[PDB]
């Protein structure tokens, strides 16, 4: 986050494994893997996209 | 030294994580963490389903806005989650269901805003009706789902004795149920006071007079959020900031499988 | 020691053990031996099944492709100065049918390349010995648009440079599947149409196909610049599965193949006529 | 070497 | 790294265990030849995949 | 002495029990009983849900009628169960799903009726299409759900090259896929021969080239029931008797939770 | 001077440590093939080149 | 020789 120190906010970042409709609303996005980021002194937030796959290797 | 604070927390359940950097510690209601029914407290004899990570994860409800004239909001559990993913499906496919919850209420503002929200978790939160008829709020009106309900500043009696609304009329300083709001602090609670914190986290055990019950007929807990001190900012007269409620089922187990319940809400 | 079991001597029977009666409804084959229904002598059996192991059944190079490539003056029309073949065993039928006795397989693959050339024109001088480049282009790598564009630099794709008249070229490839076994049959789709899709094309895919590009292509070219006379070549590719494991046996294909799926179309009458009581 |  | 194994001899000259030698020259096992010293197994998973497998002298349906 | 027979069985899974008094033993396909993914064969890293008794129970599909001119029926798994209680919900809420099955086919008649049904369980049962276009059967037509499909006696090519049907055309003596029906006995199978038995029970492990896959995109097993010997009774020319198929998921585990898949079938 | 090493086997025949043999024929090491038995290392010099490396559960800025 |  590169806002000023006086700015606050909470953000939801999500990962939906394939096969359903791509999320268009927070309501759908929050049913998959997600992190709710609270902005503050630790400036950054990491979401890990876990390996969730049918095949053992995907194509590039 | 390395820096752990009771203001910074991470909660992870299933595939969902919450972080907050301005918490005020967290409450475990009545000192009891949730747990499954023990064999010596068990009552239905069929093997329970325990969906585990499929239902015990954080679901975020629709955000509500806190403005200067807001009187408060209330939700009931499990009702607010009845349509949430596989928690709702398991709830409606089974006669009996049991669950504890982590409730995380989110409200950030700035160092120049002020206001304080009281977040109370109430076992058996019976609310008062809108008319001369007693105990007449209907099932669909008593159960708003994730939308929740609101409080009012005064008792507005429904008078259309012809087509009665059959709604609750929760008056705020009476906690919607005939007691004084100031004593609601005997219930598990936190305050989000904007100069101090931006979230409240409360862990709720299953509380009931039975080890397991019908989730469709009975709400175990009510969540009441009221402005103990109203929102204010700079010198503007119409400040509004979001309040978002995220709740996760914990130790969910269900008994009595059959065809799905389809309540009539509309 | 790999011989089949010996025949045991057995004599007459008059008893309540009845091995000749059974019930095939159970799903089982009756494991009888000749000594269960006739008197047998002892025979020390020396035959073995050495030649029908999975490895020996597949241990042959089978032709899977004939690629034609020319070396002539680059004109402006469509020419065959380079050719591309999508790697598969389904362009020919004989190896396809042997692999399809099984649903899944795991093996390494040996490719041997036989290259033959001939003149096409009675005479416009001759040609000096040709060198061929066979480049493997995995799904995603750039494909050549002309016989000498930059992709032929092959810095990362593997190439074979074969000299005409040398012994057939040969390389081995490991088990390169994305799954734990190759699927000879896939009852499914690569996409699913959803109710919220904008149109029906979005979720449409071919039945029983998996990835689009599968294993990629072999791009073949003659490296030499053209001579005045044109020279046509064919590269024949022979595949041999080695270090073979196979799972879940299937009935073999009984009517002609009609494409890369299991579809059929004609000659759906494989059995001939024979009288019920004619030997 | 290893005879088998 | 030479592996020495016995050949199964078919026709015999008027001359015993005859052996042959193998050395792998490549690091990748895909380069290897096939050893063709292959074991076999029981067909039961196909010929008798029954939950209670019964003996052939007994009745199949009891 | 006390009387156990391989003709009389009870199967209990979850809250459902099946009895039969005229079985012909039972088949465990390829000798492998179903099992969960072992850690050393695991591939998605998220914790799986294992609904256990909520999904691993017997679901009965709609009955079909066997008459003198019936050519056969086929279903695919997991497709035939896609709308069955909480098995269907878990299947559509998760990217990945794995399951083995007990299949119990029921057909009783009398000592004066005759006929024999072949019940075959086929891994990767690819079926042939109805036209000149190859591999063109559409997703909605390849997946009939519990309704299943039928076999035909001959190849009827779809000719409306304008609005192609994009359906399978399974010819019976070719097992719907270009091989001879008589060799289908290399697949796990039982025969319901009416003079001998009135049911077939086959236990199916999960079979695939992967430890877990998309259940929505891929069917692992096909069930094909064909009259090996046609139905006949007394001297009547229009005898019909029911065939009912009851199937139970076994060792179900699911990975990759998100919002629900809603396929377009119509 | 033969070096014998193990191959990492991918597909297995229905037949264990399979070995391969190498002999260098030239005096100059530039003539040698690559052994491709290569060790790896820690990315830290690029991913965490910090004077005080902190643990991931602790705050990055204290 | 030297096995490794
Ligand atoms: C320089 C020449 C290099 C040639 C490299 C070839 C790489 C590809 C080898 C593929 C062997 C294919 C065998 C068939 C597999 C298929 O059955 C299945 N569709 C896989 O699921
Ligand atoms: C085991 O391998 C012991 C030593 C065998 C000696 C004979 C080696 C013949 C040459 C192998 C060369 C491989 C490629 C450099
Ligand atoms: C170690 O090298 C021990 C002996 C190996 C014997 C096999 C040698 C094969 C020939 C190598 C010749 C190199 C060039 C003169």
């Amino acid at each position: 986050f590169c806002g000023s120190m006086m700015a606050t906010g909470k953000i939801l970042v999500a990962y939906a494994p394939p096969g359903a409709q791509p999320p268009t609303s927070r309501k759908e996005a929050m049913l998959g893997t997600h992190v709710i980021w609270d902005l503050g002194l630790q400036s950054s937030c990491t979401m890990v996209v876990p390996w969730i796959s049918n095949v053992t290797y995907r194509q590039t | 030294a390395c820096g752990y604070s009771d203001r910074v927390l991470q909660l992870t359940l299933g595939n969902s994580t919450i972080t907050t950097q301005e918490a005020a510690n967290s409450v475990v209601a009545y000192g009891r963490w949730p747990e499954f029914i023990r064999d010596d407290e068990a009552n239905p004899v069929d093997q329970p389903t325990e969906p585990d990570v499929a239902t015990c994860r954080f679901y975020t409800l629709d955000t509500v806005m806190w403005g200067k004239e807001s009187k408060g909001w209330w939700w009931k559990l499990p009702d607010a989650l009845r349509d949430m993913g596989l928690f709702g499906q398991n709830m409606y496919y089974h006669y009996l269901g049991r669950s504890g919850y982590t409730v995380h209420v989110q409200c950030n503002a700035s160092k120049f805003h002020q206001g304080a929200l009281g977040v109370f978790a109430i076992p058996e939160y019976c609310l008062a009706g809108d008319s001369d008829k007693q105990r007449y709020t209907s099932y669909a009106n008593a159960n708003p789902g994730e939308r929740g309900g609101k409080f009012y500043s005064q008792f507005n009696k429904d008078n259309a004795v012809t087509s009665p609304k059959r709604e609750f009329c929760p008056v705020d300083y009476l906690l919607g149920c005939g007691v004084l709001l100031g004593n609601a602090f005997v219930y598990p609670h936190q305050i989000i006071n904007l100069r101090t914190n931006n979230s409240a986290t409360i862990v709720l055990p299953y509380v009931n007079a039975l080890a397991i019950d019908s989730m469709v007929k009975h709400n175990n807990w009510g969540i009441a959020i009221l402005p103990l001190s109203p929102l204010d900012f700079a010198q503007d007269s119409s400040v509004e900031i979001p309040i978002t409620v995220t709740i996760a089922p914990m130790c969910s187990e269900f008994n009595g499988l059959r065809n799905v319940t389809a309540p009539k809400f509309q | 020691q790999d011989s089949l079991p010996d025949t045991k001597a057995s004599g007459p029977a008059h008893s309540k053990e009845v091995p000749a009666l059974t019930a095939v409804e159970t799903g089982a084959t009756n494991p009888l031996a000749p000594s269960d229904t006739v008197q047998t002598r002892h025979v020390v059996q020396r035959r073995s099944r050495s030649e029908s192991t999975i490895e020996s059944f597949f241990a042959r190079g089978a032709c899977v492709a004939i690629i034609e490539v020319d070396n002539e003056q680059p004109t402006t029309r469509a020419q065959k100065l380079f050719a591309m073949w999508r790697i598969t065993y389904k362009d020919t039928v004989q190896l396809r049918r042997k692999l399809e006795f099984f649903t899944y397989s795991r093996f390494d693959m040996e490719f041997t390349f036989v290259v033959t050339a001939n003149f096409t024109n009675a005479n416009n001088g001759h040609a000096l010995n040709q060198v061929y480049q066979i480049m493997y282009i995995p799904p995603g790598a750039p494909t050549p648009k002309s016989w000498d564009d930059y992709t032929w630099q092959t810095s990362s794709n593997p190439s074979i440079f074969y000299t005409y008249g040398a012994a057939p070229a040969r390389i081995s490839v490991p088990y390169v599947g994305l799954a734990n076994a190759y699927s000879h049959f896939y009852d499914g789709f690569a996409k699913v149409p959803l109710k919220t899709d904008a149109n029906d094309q979005i979720g449409d895919s071919l039945y029983s196909a998996m990835t689009v590009d599968d294993f990629g292509v072999l791009a073949v070219r003659v490296v030499n610049d053209h001579n005045p006379t044109k020279v046509t070549s064919k590269v024949r590719i022979y595949m041999k599965p080695k270090h073979v494991r196979v799972w879940c046996p299937r009935p073999p294909r009984a009517v002609p193949y009609y494409g890369p799926g299991v579809d059929y179309r004609n000659n759906l009458d494989p059995l001939s006529e024979k009288g019920l009581t004619t030997y | 070497i290893s005879e088998v | 790294g030479a592996q020495v194994s016995s050949q199964k001899v078919g026709a015999h000259e008027n001359s015993s265990t005859i052996n042959y030698t193998t050395i792998n020259y490549y690091k990748d096992s895909a380069s290897n030849a096939a050893s063709k010293q292959d074991y076999s197994q029981d067909p039961s998973k196909f010929t008798e995949p029954l939950k209670d497998v019964l003996i052939k002298t007994a009745p199949a349906l009891n």
